[PDB]
């Protein structure tokens, strides 16, 4: 029964503005963040939940709501647009996208 | 609310958790045995009949497997303790020569596995050498390459690392070794055998040390080990993890007997000046290779309540047992010492079938090692002489190890494999019952008692 | 237990008794934290740098008790009023519910300011000690 | 001064077999379980099986476990991945990871450079 | 410092101060003396060469304080007349100008003699607390 799912599919959002993006759960385990640009080595970006990693400004959080995850993003500078992916125990969700308008 | 005066009060029990080197003690006569072991101190001598008990009453406190200090320290105890006994001997290194090797022609008949090679090596004035042969038990020895000659085979101690053998003064012996704490704290204990690990226990019992605990090595299972006494149990870390792991206990033991039924024989060689060399000089029998023989009438049954155990956490999924999972040579084969002897088996039926829990004599081939690693896997090389004539093993089975297999096969099936890990998990499983706390004498508790008066003396107030 | 009797494990059951028995018999852990049970390699430094720290704590509460004025007595009253923010302040009608394990989660943070007015309430009897017109 | 190295991108074809390193460098013993993971663009990742040096352990994961045969070698800080009988599906980016600390392994925190391997029809 | 208060540095500067507030807040030198701060090489010997003289020296320091009659007692009197060559018979009017550290020279010599009339001034009252007469 184990099985993730991510939402919403790419975006096309103004620097500077905000940014929403959900991945849900079927089983009770931690949740992890993984941010990846074109071709670089991806980047982890909030793990266990809430947590934060090490050298990101707060810029990145979520909430851990128990049967789903929500993942909201605040001042999301050109620089920082990416694709996100979605982490628990080996399952890595579809992942979602954001591109500079 | 009542007028109240602090009260100096102490010499009070109250404890909190804590981290300290303990002491260790060793049961029963088997100090003169101590006298000259390894896995045993010199020596472990025990000052009293322990352990005493007691049961606290109404009494609940905190417990913890994993995060428990006393294997992390009874590692660093058992390494340094092998390291040491093994330091004064002799050491190998003038015999890494250019061995020539042939087939081992031994009494009506050839054997299967080992290389009888002949070699260089030193008398006792250095200034003259003479030929030497031995038959080294294990087909390990890697040829030397760059030649296109296919017999100049070489020792594999000196590719990587010098080694030393083990003195025949001292033996390898599990001998039960007890834990006591030092002065001024206390060894709790849990005597409630639901506990699956990580959680409160609510009959908390102390003792001045811990029961009986052997240090026997073994990966892909445990040997002399200690039971549930009711069912089954089931630790981990997290079952729903992918990695960590999976440590059972079985409700009866299973005999296993091991052997080795090739009759070796005892060499001397002298390599320098009072440094004796002992290897298998020749073999006077019939040749069958080792092997090992357990009842299949209780296995299957074991491996059947074991299933049904995992199926209540794991709900509606049929359980495969399947081969081991790869890798190295001391963890894709079941290894434990006996006498001395090293034996690895291939597992040939310790793994397999499926068994949904619902009801819907196995014979291993063993392979020996003479050169072996410690488990921990990066120390020292060891050399174990040979032990004359046969070997035979008796001893209980009482737990698996294993490791689960994921994460996106068949919703419906899950598959379990045979695998080892570290040797720390090997005495966990045995000592996941203690803790370790310092007794605190606390400071000011209020009563109803009124000041000392210029030191006066009273009665009761 | 009453009077002593008992053992260490004979009198460490008190740890989850009411308070009233564990007050009484309240020496064995005395008797217990000075030593109790305890070619070279592992087995042999360990009682040394185990022992003398078993023996520096034992000095070390020694030495706490013996500046109160509490040397060489198992129960010591002082004059020190008990303020209300510490803990309940009728622990009379109280410590019958409670054991010592549990008592000490409610003062853990006070200990080290009650030890500052304890210290005065002993160090006043140096004034009263010494050095005026007291005739005998 | 802890990161992971990985070379090196070729070109393959259909049927064959394929070999991919990783090293751990400016960093003590790598006793701490080492991983692989799949970036296949356009679709989800997938995580194959990992590799734990010192006792040489390994899990195939996925169906990748009729393929996969992964090694080590202790004395110079280094695994090995091979894989045979590349189908044209198994186009991907195959990085090298650590976890972020021996505890709980699965947060990937280093990562490789992503060695590119492509195969044509 | 008044009271106690202080710290050993924080009650150290009454080393050059007048033996009058040296004689408050005598404490801190005993919470001091006992424990402070503290593959084999020179860090493993030093901890146990070290840390056993200190409580050596303690305890003879405790031991010498129990005979005389002073256990327990930061402050003690004793049952010895003051001879007159041994110092100055008026310092009750002159230990406010002199420091401890001072001092020490000006009985030096003298003071192993005085631990002999000590020992007497314990054994009388050894010899009075026990006999016949005091029927109760």
């Amino acid at each position: 029964e184990i099985v993730l799912t991510q939402s919403p599919g790419t975006l096309s959002l103004s620097p500077g503005e905000t940014a929403i993006i959900s991945c849900r759960t079927s089983q009770y385990g931690s949740l992890a963040w993984y941010q990846q640009r074109p071709g670089q080595a991806p980047r982890l970006v909030i793990y266990s939940g809430s947590t934060r990693a090490a050298g990101i400004p707060d810029r990145f959080s979520g909430s851990r709501w128990g049967p789903d995850y929500n993942l909201t993003i605040s001042n999301l500078e050109s620089g920082d647009f990416g694709v996100y992916y979605c982490q628990q125990y080996e399952f890595f969700g579809q992942g979602t996208k954001v591109q500079v308008d | 609310a009542e007028n109240l005066w602090v009260t100096v009060y102490y010499g009070v029990p109250v404890w909190k958790e804590a981290k300290t080197t303990l002491f260790c003690a060793s049961d029963a006569r088997a100090y003169e045995k101590e006298v000259h072991n390894v896995w045993a101190t010199h020596a472990c001598v025990p000052t009293d009949p322990s352990p005493q008990e007691l049961v606290l009453g109404n009494v609940t406190e905190n417990f913890n497997m994993w995060k428990n200090d006393m294997v992390d320290q009874m590692h660093e105890d058992i390494i340094s303790l092998w390291d040491q006994s093994l330091k004064p001997c002799v050491k190998l290194t003038p015999l890494c020569v250019t061995l020539i090797c042939s087939n081992a022609t031994v009494k009506n008949g050839t054997v299967e596995e080992m290389k009888n090679c002949s070699f260089n090596t030193t008398t006792e004035i250095r200034d003259k050498e003479k030929k030497e042969y031995a038959l080294f038990y294990k087909p390990d020895i890697v040829p030397l390459s760059e030649t296109n000659n296919t017999s100049e085979y070489r020792l594999i101690n000196c590719n990587t690392s010098a080694c030393t053998q083990a003195c025949p003064k001292v033996t390898f012996e599990p001998i039960p070794i007890h834990y006591c704490a030092p002065a001024g704290y206390a060894i709790l204990k849990c005597n409630d055998e639901t506990f699956n690990g990580t959680g409160p226990c609510s009959n908390v019992s102390t003792v001045q040390c811990t029961h009986g605990i052997r240090p026997v090595v073994s990966t892909q299972l445990l040997l002399n080990g200690s039971l549930a006494e009711k069912e089954i149990v089931i630790r981990s870390e997290n079952l729903t993890n992918n990695a960590k792991i999976i440590i059972v206990h079985l409700h009866t033991p299973v005999e296993i007997v091991c052997t080795r039924p090739n009759n070796n024989t005892r060499k001397s060689v002298r390599i320098g000046p009072g440094q004796t060399f002992y290897a298998t000089g020749d073999i006077i029998g019939d040749i069958k290779q080792a092997h090992c023989n357990i009842s299949e009438e209780k296995w299957n049954d074991t491996l059947q309540k074991v299933g049904i155990e995992l199926q209540k956490h794991f709900p509606n999924k049929t359980i495969k047992y399947n081969q081991s999972a790869g890798g190295d040579m001391e963890i894709t084969t079941h290894s434990f010492n006996c006498g001395g002897e090293f034996f690895y088996c291939n597992t040939s039926n310790l793994f397999n079938g499926t068994y949904n829990g619902t009801y819907i004599t196995i014979t291993l081939q063993c392979r020996i090692k003479q050169i072996i690693n410690m488990w921990q896997g990066v120390g020292r090389c060891m050399y174990a002489p040979p032990i004359a004539g046969n070997i035979t093993c008796r001893s209980n089975i009482t737990g698996l190890l294993l490791t689960r297999d994921g994460g996106t096969n068949s919703n419906e099936t899950e598959t379990f494999r045979p695998a080892g890990g570290d040797m720390r998990d090997n005495w966990r499983s045995e000592l996941y019952k203690y803790k370790v706390v310092k007794i605190e004498p606390l400071g000011v508790a209020p009563t109803r008692c009124k000041r000392r008066v210029v030191g006066r003396r009273r009665r009761r107030r | 237990a009453v009077g002593i009797g008992a053992v260490f494990l004979g009198f460490l059951g008190a740890a989850g008794s009411t308070m009233g028995a564990a007050s009484m018999t309240l020496t064995v852990q005395a008797r217990n934290l000075l030593s109790g049970i305890v070619k070279l390699t592992v087995w042999g430094i360990k009682q040394l740098q185990a022992r003398v720290l078993a023996v520096e704590r034992y000095l070390r509460d020694q030495q706490l008790l013996g500046i109160w004025g509490c040397s060489g007595k198992l129960i010591c009253c002082t004059n020190v009023p008990w303020n209300s923010s510490w803990s309940n302040r009728n622990l009379s009608e109280i410590w019958d519910n409670m054991t010592w394990l549990q008592w000490d989660k409610e003062i853990s943070n006070y200990t080290q300011i009650i030890y500052g007015l304890l210290e005065e309430s002993q160090n006043q009897q140096e004034k009263n000690e010494q050095d005026l017109l007291a005739l005998d | 001064q802890v990161q992971l190295v990985q070379s090196g991108g070729q070109m393959k074809k259909p049927g064959e077999s394929m070999r991919i390193s990783c090293r751990a460098s400016g960093y003590e013993f790598i006793d701490c379980t080492l991983n692989w993971i799949r970036l296949a663009p356009g679709k989800r990742p997938e995580w194959m099986g990992w590799l734990k040096p010192r006792g040489g352990a390994v899990n195939y994961a996925r169906p990748l476990q009729g393929r996969v045969t992964m090694t080590r070698d202790v004395y110079s800080d280094t695994a090995f991945l091979e894989l045979r009988s590349l189908t044209v599906d198994d186009t991907a980016v195959y990085f090298c990871t650590r976890g972020k600390n021996c505890d709980y392994n699965w947060d990937f925190e280093h990562w490789g450079r992503g060695t590119p391997v492509i195969v044509s029809s």
